């Protein structure tokens, strides 16, 4: 039971807004805060703002402009916050974390990437990386799936639902024409395939899609 | 039962509750001040007792205007509350000295 | 508002030593500092609570010292997966705030790259597409060099590479080297080849495939 | 007595970026630092007071952080007429003092 859940993406036009939720389950108390971080890629942690659900009063910090608005829904124990009038410096992994009023965070969402930015949305296209007739193997054997032509970031790549995941590396994409690129790598032993299946999964949250490419062996 | 002790006892349980109700504002009036200790709950009940009980070390204190609104509010629910106990205990005090002489 | 410091922003450690992360506050803070573990592409963890307090579920070769201004995150005998930034927090007086980080880096062995190169799928010729995909895996140090020929004859022109941060699995670092051509001007050459340059060895490790 | 040290004495900035004016106590002083504005021949106008609370028909690009020793004004991106002088000033204890001024250059 994932304590806190939050979207893995949103897609914002520059000078838009976007309401961020952050759903909350586990126990709950009247002395919980909400607090949200911002981080952008290759640097720290920023505290934004918190929130106390059972009263509906919101702190931000004060050494940064105020792009949030934070709010809570009691009900459904959601929090929200809204960002408003974006540039690509709003462009950032933003976390919510719950605090139990004793000043440290217990637990952490997943993050949603917002990328600010005109470009339109795009599935990836996913393609099967198995080796040539003439490539010669060991004891292991390397597949892949390359992942090409999304916007925006993330992807998430699996083997086998989540169950193959020793020997895997997935790289950091390549930004191209406004289209991402990336490849994932996974080593499995040569006597196991292909009588085992291997089967990469790519999830791309921004366009919803979810797609499989089994990896079988050239003609 | 008398009334002395009822309004004792009474007393005692409204000042437990201010201490909890007081820890919970003083959080709620503190944070979104720079500067401010009062911001957890644990110190917050901490200090409210010994707000109430009139120690005060100084190791903690409000800064805001409500975070000190409700210190007066646990001072006063205190300072009340030592005062009827003493009350109730002169009560009973001058009562069985009464029937000790023999009224 | 409290400056939290955290110096050195980068820690290099030998598999199984003790490492120390510092994290110093402006002004005196008691025990109310928190400290995180992110790894590459995750979300943040807690590890010590309190300056020194454990955590369940975080092993017990973390612990937490210090008071006052000055404290230490420490990890006895560091393992691979122990690599990720750490961050200290502190919630003595509003606003929270966060130190800067420090990246835990291991140097292990060093290894020479496993090397893969592999053809575009059928299916990807179907959209008038051709990638080439080469992958340097598992090598240490991270310093290497890649190369593409075409028929013999050195090429640049739409090569785009990828590096991994360090392995949280082996302490290794991975990278992909891709080729993306049309499919005609796929059509219009027979023999690829990617080459490896590492510091493991003076000649290149060389895979190649023939269209044919 | 309270040192105000403003440092640098002069920012320059080009149109519409962001500002952030510093001003630093010799010693703790809570939020009490209040922030002024001087024009040319102009007399100073409070833009800021106790760190950050706001002013009536100040415009809200301007904002206030920090508390303790490092006190910070904002401006959200700078326009020509906020080319000023501008002064921080301390009220914790007596006397009152001032910063020595930093000059906004555009
Ligand atoms: C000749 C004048 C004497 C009277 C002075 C008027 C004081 C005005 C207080 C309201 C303005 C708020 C400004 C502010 O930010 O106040 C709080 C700090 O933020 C300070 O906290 C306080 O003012 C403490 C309040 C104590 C309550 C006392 C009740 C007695 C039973
Ligand atoms: C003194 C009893 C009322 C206290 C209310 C505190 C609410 C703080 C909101 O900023």
């Amino acid at each position: 039971q994932v304590q806190l859940q939050q979207p893995g993406a949103e897609l914002v036009k520059p000078g838009a807004s976007v309401k961020l939720s952050c759903k909350a389950s586990g126990y709950t108390f009247t002395s919980d805060w909400i607090h949200w971080v911002k981080q952008r890629p290759g640097h720290g942690l920023e505290w934004i703002g918190e929130i106390i659900p059972s009263y509906g009063r919101a702190n931000y910090n004060e050494k940064i402009q105020k792009k949030a608005t934070l709010t809570a829904d009691k009900s459904s124990s959601t929090a929200f916050m809204q960002l408003s009038s974006l540039t690509s410096e709003d462009s950032a992994v933003y976390y919510c974390a719950r605090e139990r009023g004793d000043g440290y965070f217990a637990v952490w969402g997943a993050g949603t990437t917002v990328t600010v930015s005109s470009a339109k949305t795009t599935p990836p296209s996913v393609y099967p990386l198995a080796p040539g007739s003439a490539a010669q193997t060991n004891s292991m054997v390397t597949l892949g799936c390359l992942v090409k032509g999304y916007f925006p970031e993330p992807v998430t790549v699996t083997w086998n639902s989540g169950s193959l995941s020793s020997g895997v590396h997935t790289f950091p994409a390549v930004l191209q024409s406004d289209l991402y690129t990336l490849s994932s790598s996974v080593t499995v032993p040569s006597s196991s395939w292909p009588s085992e299946t291997v089967t990469c999964n790519v999830a791309h949250p921004a366009s919803s899609t979810k797609v499989d490419k089994k990896i079988v062996p050239r003609d | 039962s008398a009334l002395h002790w009822r309004a004792a006892g009474a007393a005692t349980v409204l000042l437990v509750i201010v201490l909890l109700a007081g820890s919970y504002l003083a959080v709620l009036a503190e944070r979104g001040a720079p500067g401010a200790q009062l911001i957890t709950y644990p110190r917050a009940l901490w200090w409210s007792v010994e707000t109430a009980t009139t120690v005060g070390y100084g190791d903690l204190a409000p800064v805001t205007l409500w975070g000190r609104c409700v210190a007066v509010v646990v001072m006063v629910a205190g300072i009340t509350s030592a005062g009827l106990v003493t009350a109730a205990l002169a009560t009973w005090f001058v009562g069985r000295e009464q029937e000790r002489r023999g009224h | 508002d409290i400056l939290l410091t955290q110096s050195p922003a980068i820690l290099s450690v030998s598999p199984g030593e003790r490492v120390s992360f510092s994290c110093r506050a402006s002004q005196s803070i008691g025990t109310d500092i928190h400290w995180y573990q992110q790894r590459t592409n995750g979300s943040p963890r807690l590890l010590i609570k309190y300056a020194s307090e454990s955590i369940s579920g975080i092993p017990s070769r973390f612990s937490g010292s210090g008071s006052g201004t000055d404290f230490t995150l420490s990890i006895n005998s560091v393992e691979s997966e122990d690599i990720a930034n750490y961050y200290c927090q502190q919630s003595n007086r509003w606003p929270f705030t966060f130190g800067s980080g420090t990246k835990l880096e291991i140097k292990r062995a060093d290894a020479a790259p496993t090397v893969s190169i592999f053809p575009p799928s059928s299916e990807q010729l179907t959209s008038g597409g051709a990638s080439v995909v080469c992958f340097l895996n598992n090598f240490y140090p991270k310093d290497i060099n890649v190369k593409w020929k075409i028929d013999g004859s050195e090429r640049q022109n739409g090569v785009l590479n990828s590096w991994t941060d360090q392995d949280s699995k082996d302490s290794t670092y991975s990278m992909s080297s891709t080729l993306t051509l049309t499919k005609d001007e796929y059509e219009r050459h027979n023999s690829y080849t990617c080459e490896a340059t590492h510091k493991t060895s003076t000649s290149p490790i060389v895979k190649s495939f023939n269209r044919n």
